[PDB]
This record gives C-alpha cells, sequence and structure tokens, in this order.
C-alpha cells in the first residue's frame, strides 16, 4: 500500500 | 538552487465563441514549490479557481494545473498572472486560441 | 503494455509559519489515486480516482497511519539535514522522495525505485539491484552507512517485491476500463502565415493517454530537430494530454514537410501533412 520510510 | 517556472495558457477543448469550456494555466519546471497563480478576465481576476495537488517530474521541478470554467467570446480577453521567488515582478501571459 | 505504481513525497520547512508541511500523492502510470496533506483541516488519505473508492475502512486507516508517521519522519530529516550541511534553523528547505515498482506486460516485477533529493539536488538512491546505495556527497554517505548498518535496503525490497506489486496488480484490475486503455491522439496540421515568404505549420495531437508521445517534423524525409519548436506536454484536465510541434517554412514548399506521430494507441505510426 505505502512504505514507512526510515529517517535520513 | 532556483528555477523560474514555464507557463502555458490554453483550453480543454478548441475555442468556440458561445459554447462553454475550461480555461487552463499550467506551471511547470519550477523549484522551490512555493508559488502564486491567478486567472484573469480583462485585467480582473476570476474568483473561483481550482488547482491540482502538488507533485514533480524526474528532474525534481514542481508542476501544477490551474483551471476554471468559462465561455470564450469574441472580445473577452484572458491571461495568467504568475509570481515566483525567481521573479523580480509578476509575469502575465495572454491566452491565444491558437496555442 | 507495462505499468507502474509510484509515490511522491514533498516536505517544506517554514521558519515561524509552523511545523514543516508534508504532502503525499500516489499514482499508477499517469493517473493519480490518492492524496495526503498535513496542512488540511483533519488530515487523512483521500481518494482521487473512482475505482480506489471501493477499498474498505482498514485500507484507508492503515494508510493514513503510515502517512502520519512519515510526517514525523521527514520533520526529523529537515532537522538532521541542517547538521549534515551546517545550515541554520532560520532558512526553509524542501525534501523530495520518490519510490515505486514497475510491473511488466505479464504481471511480474520489472524493476524497483527509490531516490531522494534535498533542495532539488540528488542526495542518495537505492540501485536497481535493490541492495546497495549511490550517494551524491559526503553527507549522503553518512545516511548510507546508517541504512547499510540497519539492513534498510532489504526492508525496501521485501516491499517493492511483495506489497507494492501485489497492489499495483489489484489496483489495475479494479480500474480495467481506464488504467488499461490507451486513447490514441486526434491529430491534424494547421497553417499560419507570417511573412509573404514564410509560414508556420503546427502539428497537433489532442486528448491522449498515457502522456508519453512523440511528434516529429521532416523536410524531404530529413529530421528538423534543431528547427522544430516543441511545447512541453500539458494536461487537458479530462485525464488526457496535449502536445504540439511547429516549424517555419517558406511560402510554397509547405508540401515538402511531413509530421510524424507515435503513441501506443496507434497500431502503426502516423504521417500527416497540410490539407489546404
Amino acid at each position: 500500500t505505502a512504505f514507512t520510510i526510515p529517517s535520513i | 538552487i532556483q528555477r523560474t517556472p514555464k507557463i502555458q495558457v490554453y483550453s480543454r477543448h478548441p475555442a468556440e465563441n458561445g459554447k462553454s469550456n475550461f480555461l487552463n494555466c499550467y506551471v511547470s519546471g519550477f523549484h522551490p514549490s512555493d508559488i502564486e497563480v491567478d486567472l484573469l478576465k480583462n485585467g480582473e481576476r476570476i474568483e473561483k479557481v481550482e488547482h491540482s495537488d502538488l507533485s514533480f517530474s524526474k528532474d525534481w521541478s514542481f508542476y501544477l494545473l490551474y483551471y476554471t470554467e468559462f465561455t470564450p467570446t469574441e472580445k473577452d480577453e484572458y491571461a495568467c498572472r504568475v509570481n515566483h521567488v525567481t521573479l523580480s515582478q509578476p509575469k502575465i501571459v495572454k491566452w491565444d486560441r491558437d496555442m | 503494455g507495462s505499468h507502474s505504481m509510484r509515490y511522491f513525497y514533498t516536505a517544506m520547512s517554514r521558519p515561524g509559519r509552523g511545523e514543516p508541511r508534508f504532502i503525499a500523492v500516489g499514482y499508477v502510470d499517469d493517473t493519480q489515486f490518492v492524496r495526503f496533506d498535513s496542512d488540511a483541516a483533519s488530515p487523512r488519505t483521500e481518494p482521487r480516482p473512482p475505482w480506489i473508492e471501493q477499498e474498505g475502512p482498514e485500507y484507508w486507516d492503515r494508510n493514513t497511519q503510515i502517512f502520519k508517521t512519515n510526517t514525523q519522519t521527514y520533520r526529523e530529516n529537515l532537522r538532521i539535514a541542517l547538521r549534515y550541511y551546517n545550515q541554520s534553523e532560520a532558512g526553509s528547505h524542501t525534501w523530495q522522495t520518490m519510490y515505486g515498482c514497475d510491473v511488466g506486460p505479464d504481471g511480474r516485477l520489472l524493476r524497483g525505485h527509490n531516490q531522494y533529493a534535498y533542495d532539488g539536488k540528488d542526495y542518495i538512491a537505492l540501485n536497481e539491484d535493490l541492495s546497495s546505495w549511490t550517494a551524491a556527497d559526503t553527507a549522503a554517505q553518512i545516511t548510507q552507512r546508517k541504512w547499510e548498518a540497519a539492513r534498510e535496503a532489504e526492508q525496501l525490497r521485501a516491499y517493492l517485491e511483495g506489497l507494492c506489486v501485489e497492489w499495483l496488480r489489484r489496483h489495475l484490475e479494479n480500474g480495467k476500463e481506464t488504467l488499461q486503455r490507451a486513447d490514441p491522439p486526434k491529430t491534424h496540421v494547421t497553417h499560419h502565415p507570417v511573412s509573404d515568404h514564410e509560414a508556420t505549420l503546427r502539428c497537433w495531437a489532442l486528448g491522449f493517454y498515457p502522456a508519453e508521445i512523440t511528434l516529429t517534423w521532416q523536410r524531404d524525409g530529413e529530421d528538423q530537430t534543431q528547427d522544430t519548436e516543441l511545447v512541453e506536454t500539458r494536461p487537458a484536465g479530462d485525464r488526457t494530454f496535449q502536445k504540439w510541434a511547429a516549424v517555419v517554412v517558406p511560402s510554397g514548399e509547405e508540401q515538402r514537410y511531413t509530421c510524424h506521430v507515435q503513441h501506443e494507441g496507434l497500431p502503426k505510426p502516423l504521417t500527416l501533412r497540410w490539407e489546404p
């Protein structure tokens, strides 16, 4: 559905 | 760093004096995202104007679509007024039934 | 032919005017189907295409949740990014990310995507092998070893190869009627005088989807690339697009010019001329 991106 | 926007004023369907239609002004290739747009009718700006959600191309510059319903007539004049951070002053573009 | 589901995130910092804003939009080829804006009164994921609407509560919930976290995620990013570049808390900076999965005319995963850009410049990007990263500057390399250290690359893949594609396939079925239908352009050439010796020939292509097209002009069979004036492909508003080419010819020779058009809606390429 949508990804939970990791911080920089 | 900073890129001034490109501008396109046209209609959804071919111009037909009398029949109704849609007025389009498409801003593209600008960065940063912050920008102001106005649709004009003989110098005065239309009240109800809608626009597209913010998105960008693969060179990262942003793009948006501003549209409004209208009935193109013989003498009525229309244009787009755009202002960016890359602009010393606002830029106005006249609509041309042939472009 | 082949399709793709794609996501776009954009975050802007505004010193004094509140927490940084986050807007997320989702596509499937050139069609949009979702939107999320931390700057809306009561933010939630909203539909933008008819077909997506049939999804149940859960879907909308889970997504809105993911999007709320991502709002906090990118806010730490704007903050962090300041230390990576020795920037002050007084300026405004945009963060841009893209990520998706292309599928092939058959169903299986064709290729994955994920890039990042700070203020329009490319920061870091996962390579097509879906396991390593390409950094653009020392800052980016700080980000890289973090991601390498946390096996972040693997997570992304498990998605791109699983969830992402599994949905692109579903999204496509519920949207057969439009997502999987090409609308070939309606073409025609126009004439516009200019000088008693010159004249403009404008080749049009209207109401077409998807937006990928190709309009070319030719003088005696040879290309007129450096003499043609192409306008960016602009959206019609009804979901289709428009585009036009132009070339200025001498009065008389107009018949020595031929437009050429290609679009997946066309079986075989086209060839038009001026029909006076």
